[PDB]
RNA sequence: CGCAAGACGGACCAGAGCGAAAGCAUUUGCCAAGAAUGUUUUCAUUAAUCAAGAACGAAAGUCGGAGGUUCGAAGACGAUCAGAUACCGUCGUAGUUCCGACCAUAAACGAUGCCGACCGGCGAUGCGGCGGCGUUAUUCCCAUGACCCGCCGGGCAGCUGGAAACCAAAGUCUUUGGGUUCCGGGGGGAGUAUGGUUGCAAAGCUGAAACUUAAAGGAAUUGACGGAAGGGCACCACC
RNA sequence: ACGGGGAAUCAGGGUUCGAUUCCGGAGAGGGAGCCUGAGAAACGGCUACCACAUCCAAGGAAGGCAGCAGGCGCGCAAAUUACCCACUCCCGACCCGGGGAGGUAGUGACGAAAAAUAACAAUACAGGACUCUUUCGAGGCCCUGUAAUUGGAAUGAGUCCACUUUAAAUCCUUUAACGAGGAUCCAUUGGAGGGCAAGUCUGGUGCCAGCAGCCGCGGUAAUUCCAGCUCCAAUAGCGUAUAUUAAAGUUGCUGCAGUUAAAAAGCUCGUAGUUGGAUCUCUCUCGGCCGAAGCGUUUACUUUGAAAAAA
């Protein structure tokens, strides 16, 4: 039967849309149907930052940051836990996580 | 009647099955 | 048999039977 | 496109009294459209109505009661002879005590209690109950 | 949707004309193919000779030997299996003589458990197996 | 909807209930004749003539003044063109896009879309034939398409 | 640090736009087209759907001509496993790119023909138009662009009768008739054989029967199982 | 596939069948050509070929049952080489002759109608039946029958009589002589798990034999097989096999379905096809209510009127 309305993508009113390569295994999967990431993380971990500070020639030099956009195949999010499954009811549910 | 209660309600669904639950009120 | 495997043997089956005839 | 203008009548006569609203807008207008609403009127079944003039094909509102089970067009307009006339009721109506078959005839637009008095057959418009 | 239209008819009675050939019954009744195939040739029954005697195994959920016997039809010289119906009636039937056979009235279907078996014997030389199984009659010396 | 489109739009004229002449105009009927007839000797179809009529002069309907229509005016004093002005546009999009594709051989979508404006051409060519404004024996045809605009 | 090739157009990029569908994303110019909105313009039934016919139609594939950057059917090797000549890795030929000619098939899908009415509500969003307090930008006399609040029209959506899943259409159906096209008739045999037709080929279109079978299948419940996820537990589990 | 009239369900609509006695057509083993005649391309007429076939003295001659009966053959499949012109009619020169047209018997389950195989005890019983006074107690006031002890009355199936019947006649009908108490003057066919009415009673068999349209029974306590008993269904009738109709709203015009069960063409143009918006209320003659005369723009229509064989 129909799992998905939206037939687990977000194309509508349109044919085709260009695919893309999955981070992981480079598969290709849709665009819309693929499930996108954008990790700005700093360059430096949290655990790394007082040695680099301390070890700073500029004073107040606020470290740089690493953005990344990740693309997952739903195979690849669901094997590295970024999705899971929920039920027929929480299905629905498209509010992103609180965190 | 109790007799074939008992006689349908020992194997629901066996060889002696739909005879029972035809006497039952039919 | 998945029926696109199945398609395709019946297509090499035809190739064979076409050859075969002349 | 818009044909047959009395099936869109009387499907949103239907439609608006299903949905218990007291008062339903039609158009276009028609001349067998207000023959038909005549002959619903007079067995008491849609109450009065208001042709609404504008200059090009007019409107109707229509009161309704909540007396209409169901009205409904015949598409197409096959002819109904008189020996005829007697099996299509027996198709359409929920019993031989009320409902009504609409045929238009050579004396005019009428229930086919009227066509049978006048002894005319016709082609069927409609019915209602 | 359907056309509804009052010179709609030959529209009408062609398409139905059409869709009545995708009918399982109406195709096997008038193309032909299935008169031909069937071994009476449209009869209800048919007389043949014994070919021999011969046991089929029943389909799987239940197991018993049942005794057909192989015979030719004389009309069109086809090969048949006929299911000897009771027990012991193979016994009244031998080898080479004429036996009446009709269907097993599911119309060409194989019948119960019997696979590919479609008729059984009604008469066996010249005098019904009902009559030798309920001992009325005995088999002509 | 749309003949040869996907969209249904709603976007049309909504003429008033009154007929009759409005207070603001007081071009009399003939003057708006005359009107028409010096527009129509400018080189201007019957669309162009009651737009500028409608915005510079003031016109609600030249039918509504007059009594008749503006094609209809220019044809009773002989003014009118040869062909429909709608039929003689679609044959001037025809045209156009046919010289379009002679050097755009590449282009499928300007094929496509020609083949739209003729059948829109056929259907309104049959139609005129139907009615008389068009000879019988008048066909739209490539090689000759230039020679009517 | 440069230089040369091809390929591609990231982030912006969205349940957003356009297109008949296939499909379409770097700037600029040219060419022709198009919907929607506005319209007190024009014609005045010119219309809807369509046998036949016709245009277009992803990828792959075929035939010629350019170029081989990457990837890469086939193939050659390299790897625990009982066995790859499979999944993994390194190479790698056709192809992948463009220009002509074919091919006309996809889970070509919304698995939902098109046109026309009627049928609840809501909040958004794209385009056009209308109305309006205010804040922003071009000299201090305005429109206008960006916001803000509504309205109307069209559009992809979202939310909130059916076997049911579900659908504001899959509703207005035993209270059964708006128009029209294609199309199905238990499961296999079988989209097979054969005939016709198209094609360079691959193959496309149209398409049975004998025979066989009592089920196949759809939606959903409960369980059991899952080398599925989450949370707990046991020295008949481990550490 | 000879056509039609017509035959099989009735919801309405329909779906099939019509070789077959009535009306047409066609043919006489297959073709063809003819004579006579008002009428034939006739075949119970001819001619000659093709295929079969009959006598022969081997020179020749004679053929046509898809007429009536009968044979052979084919097949699942179809009657006795009966009597008669008495009826119906036909033919003829005819009141008179002839008619396998036709009639009347023969042949059994084509089928349809009507309709036997029984109607009435003292008796003990399982009962009950209007206020039963008692579980130990009036029960032909009302009814069913376990019956090795019963009784009268009725009658036709049958065999015979009278020859009504009919053209001798068997036939129903009629009258009469015999003709019933295991009224032996003996009712069968198919079933008993469900569908679907009626036993988990007994004995045998032990996944065997077999039953079973379907689902399913049978692998030593079978409600299903083989038998006994008992019972139910129809009944002089029941089973079976194919064809067919309703069931089948599983052909859907009435009246189906096409998101996922089978299914919407990849998409859009397009001619035929189907469908299509509002809008129209001294013309005419004999006597100061009449036949004629109608281009009202032809229609589809409705509703009358003749004409639509008979069965």
């Amino acid at each position: 039967t129909k799992k998905r309305r939206n037939n687990g993508r977000a194309k509508k009113g349109r044919g085709h849309v260009q695919p893309i390569r999955c981070t992981n295994c480079a598969r290709c999967v849709p665009k819309d149907k693929a499930i996108k990431k954008f990790v700005i993380r700093n360059i430096v971990e949290a655990a790394a930052v007082r040695d680099i500070s301390e070890a700073s020639v500029f004073d107040a030099y606020v470290l740089p940051k690493l953005y990344v956009k990740l693309h997952y195949c739903v195979s690849c999010v669901i094997h590295s836990k970024v999705v899971r499954n929920r039920s027929r009811e929480a299905r629905k549910d498209r509010t992103p996580p609180p965190r | 009647f109790s007799e074939w209660i008992d006689d349908l309600e020992a194997d629901p669904k066996g060889k002696f099955a739909q005879n029972l639950l035809k006497k039952l009120t039919g | 048999m998945r029926a696109k495997w199945r398609k395709k043997r019946m297509r090499r089956l035809k190739r064979k039977r076409r050859k075969m005839r002349q | 496109v818009r044909m047959n203008v009395l099936a869109d009548a009387l499907k949103s006569i239907n439609n608006a009294e299903k949905r218990g609203k007291r008062q339903v807008l039609i158009r276009p207008c028609s001349k067998v459209i207000v023959r038909f609403l005549t002959v619903m009127m007079k067995h008491g079944y849609i109450g009065e109505f208001e042709i609404i003039d504008d200059h090009r094909a007019g409107k109707i509102v229509v009161n309704l009661t909540g007396r209409l089970n169901k009205c409904g067009v015949i598409s197409p307009r096959f002819d109904v002879q008189l020996k005829d006339l007697e099996k299509w009721q027996n198709n359409l109506l929920p019993s031989r005590q009320f409902g009504f078959i609409v045929l238009t005839t050579s004396a005019g637009i009428m229930d086919h209690e009227e066509a049978r008095r006048k002894h005319t057959g016709g082609k069927i418009l409609g019915f209602f109950f | 949707g359907k056309c509804r239209g009052l010179r709609t008819a030959r529209k009408l009675r062609s398409h139905r004309r059409d869709q009545k050939w995708h009918d399982k019954q109406y195709k096997k009744a008038h193309l032909g193919t299935a008169l031909k195939a069937n071994p009476f040739g449209g009869a209800s029954h048919a007389k043949g000779i014994v070919l021999e005697k011969v046991g089929v195994e029943a389909k799987q959920p239940n197991s018993a030997i049942r005794k057909c016997v192989r015979v030719q039809l004389i009309k069109n010289g086809k090969k048949i299996t006929a299911f000897v119906p009771n027990d012991g009636c193979l016994n009244f039937i031998e080898e080479n003589d004429e036996v009446l056979v009709a269907g097993f009235g599911r119309k060409g279907h194989a019948v119960g458990d019997i696979p590919g078996v479609r008729f059984k014997v009604v008469k066996v030389a010249n005098v019904s197996l009902l009559a030798l199984y309920k001992g009325k009659k005995e088999r002509p010396r | 909807g749309r003949m040869h489109a996907p969209g249904k739009g709603l976007s049309q004229s909504a003429l008033p209930y009154r007929r009759s002449v409005p207070t603001w105009l007081k071009l009399t009927s003939d003057d708006v004749k005359e009107q028409i007839y010096k527009l129509a000797k400018k080189g201007l179809t019957p669309s162009q003539i009651g737009v500028i009529l409608r915005d510079s002069h003031g016109v609600a309907q030249v039918r509504f003044v007059t009594g008749n229509k503006i094609l209809r005016i220019l044809k009773s004093k002989g003014l009118a063109p040869d062909l429909p002005e709608d039929l003689y546009h679609l044959i001037k999009k025809a045209v156009a896009v046919r010289k379009h594709l002679e050097r755009n051989r590449k282009d499928k979508d300007a094929k496509f879309r020609l083949i739209l404006i003729e059948s829109r051409i056929h259907r309104l060519a049959r139609y005129y034939k139907t009615k008389r404004v068009l000879p019988p024996n008048w066909k739209y045809e490539s090689s000759t398409a230039s020679a009517l605009v």
